[PDB]
């Protein structure tokens, strides 16, 4: 998958914005940073660790951005709820 | 290149107006092969195996897209050979240094063969031929395809079996390709997938 | 996560305790009481808070020293298991390695006598003693030079 | 005095703003570590939280992926159906149990 399908597909996976607050380092978005660090991050896992000729391809990345999808609902859902009994 | 040139010839009834163009089309067919075969060999990879029955592809493809496409300007006569070329050659390229040689060998044939100032960017994610959207095979937008892609694809995630993935680049481009396969009489396609490309899907 | 759970807990009770017994009189001192007792184990987190700040870095600090030790142990397990390798009598488990790794304090107690040198050299000497015995003089010899 | 407690509502907004670099350590492990070892873990561990830090995304400083997706009463009943002790085998098993996608 070229680095740009990469970006592209995690773009179109975290439309859904839960997300806030800034860029303190210039595009300049919060998603495309999160992104950006995921892409980088499975492109040193694939370094690091797998031994190989070169064979294998991302289908960690999907997985991870699913399952960060989902916590990051949960975990808003949950933090909102906390803040509102302690405002009550 | 006679050989080449005679079905040239041939295929050349459909559009008498660049009965021309029948010889350096030929030659430039069997340049590029020539070239593809000296650079791209079985030392680089197992699958680099060209052959006539490469060139008689592409003189297939040629005609098969003229034959249910509109009327062909020079232009669009010289981007459907290109089309055709890189179906047949390229695709079976493996990394992305190689699939630039061989854009850049394109661009020198044709620029040696076709003199014209009239060419776009020749790469194969630039010109897109296909049957889906009009009623022939021409080049359409980019922007059409990828709606009609993704208002196609909503109905065959609904019909068939539910699953979610993003429309992108190559998406288009590969598409495309299963369709070129899928649409001659024997058509057969083995694709190099390495794993969740959805080469399936 | 026990005392964040129960200040949870002693947060909701306090909260559903104060829709009822609002008109209660007397019962200030005892609602006094009760959040005193909750702000004294809530200076208790934050106790452990301030002395985490001064544990954490410590702990950092010392597992230099151990992994200086840890190193030399995986490859004398290594040696082992390859010893293992070799022929079928020979095998040897993590088990018996913790065991005698444990064996060299009890001797250090008892004896009440640089510590990590001197502990790793334990070590040493100790696995030397315990899995000589399993093995043949070859070797026996072997490993002796192979762990010097 | 409880007044003063009250002081957690301005903590919430710090403890918010790192909860997206959180969910970012928490899904790459469930995902990848799966099948690595203890120090390949601990190293990607580095690399991931350096990548963090060069980009604009906060994280916990004092993060452990034990304490921080598993809850104390999953914990008590993993250990009381058989688990062993070691950190590796809770981790193993939170990402066994958590996501099942």
């Amino acid at each position: 998958w070229d680095t740009k399908t990469m970006s592209q597909v995690a773009n179109n996976m975290v439309d859904v914005i839960p997300m806030e607050f800034t860029d303190f380092i210039v595009i300049q978005t919060i998603r495309d940073a999160v992104v950006n660090i995921l892409i980088h991050f499975d492109r040193n896992f694939y370094q690091k660790m797998k031994v190989g000729v070169n064979p294998r391809s991302p289908g960690y990345f999907i997985d991870g951005l699913r399952a960060l999808v989902k916590l990051v609902t949960a975990k808003y859902q949950d933090l909102q709820e906390n803040q509102r009994f302690v405002n009550v | 290149s006679q050989i080449y040139e005679i079905y040239y010839k041939a295929i050349f009834k459909l559009v008498p107006e660049f009965r021309s163009y029948t010889e350096p089309f030929a030659r430039a067919s069997v340049h590029l092969y020539n070239e593809c075969k000296a650079r791209y060999s079985t030392g680089l990879q197992s699958h680099y195996l060209f052959s006539p029955r490469e060139l008689t592809r592409l003189v297939r493809g040629v005609y098969t897209a003229i034959n249910t496409g509109p009327r062909q300007t020079l232009r669009s006569l010289i981007r459907l050979w290109a089309y055709e070329a890189w179906r047949i050659f390229a695709d079976r390229l493996v990394g992305v240094k190689e699939k630039n040689s061989f854009e850049q060998l394109l661009y020198e044939t044709v620029d040696k063969y076709l003199p014209n100032q009239d060419l776009g960017n020749i790469s194969s994610t630039s010109l897109l031929f296909s049957g889906l959207l009009s009623l022939d095979f021409k080049e359409v937008n980019k922007t059409d395809l990828v709606n009609f892609i993704e208002e196609r694809f909503k109905t065959f995630c609904d019909e068939e079996l539910e699953v979610p993935m993003v429309i992108h680049e190559s998406m288009v481009d590969h598409i495309l390709r299963i369709d070129r396969a899928l649409k001659q009489v024997q058509g057969h396609m083995m694709l190099i997938g390495a794993s969740r490309t959805g080469k399936t899907i | 996560t026990e005392y964040k759970l129960k200040l949870k807990n002693l947060e909701k009770r306090l909260l559903e305790e104060l829709n009822n017994s609002q008109g209660n009189m007397l019962e200030n001192d005892e609602l006094m009481v009760t959040l005193n007792n909750l702000k004294k184990e809530a200076m208790n987190i934050e106790k452990k808070l301030s002395e985490s700040e001064e544990f954490f870095p410590q702990f950092d600090n010392l597992v230099e020293e151990y992994s200086i030790i840890g190193k030399h142990s995986v490859k004398i397990f290594s040696m082992l298991e390859k010893f293992g390798q070799f022929h079928w009598f020979y095998g040897i488990s993590i088990g018996q390695f913790l065991s005698c790794f444990k064996r060299v304090f009890i001797k250090k107690s008892r004896e009440t006598r640089t510590r990590v040198d001197e502990i790793l050299w334990l070590l040493y000497q100790e696995v030397y003693c315990q899995f000589s015995t399993a093995l043949d003089k070859k070797f026996k010899m072997i490993m002796a030079m192979t762990m010097f | 005095e409880k007044e003063r407690w009250l002081n957690t509502t301005k903590q919430f907004s710090k403890t918010s703003q790192e909860l997206i670099g959180n969910c970012i350590i928490s899904s790459i492990y469930e995902t990848y570590f799966g099948h690595l070892n203890e120090r390949e873990r601990a190293d990607m561990l580095v690399i991931l939280k350096r990548l963090l830090g060069k980009f604009a995304v906060k994280y916990d400083v004092n993060y452990r992926f034990i304490d921080y997706l598993v809850t104390l009463d999953e914990k008590m009943k993993w250990l009381e159906c058989g688990l062993d002790k070691n950190d590796y085998f809770l981790e193993n098993m939170s990402i066994v149990m958590n996501s099942q996608d």
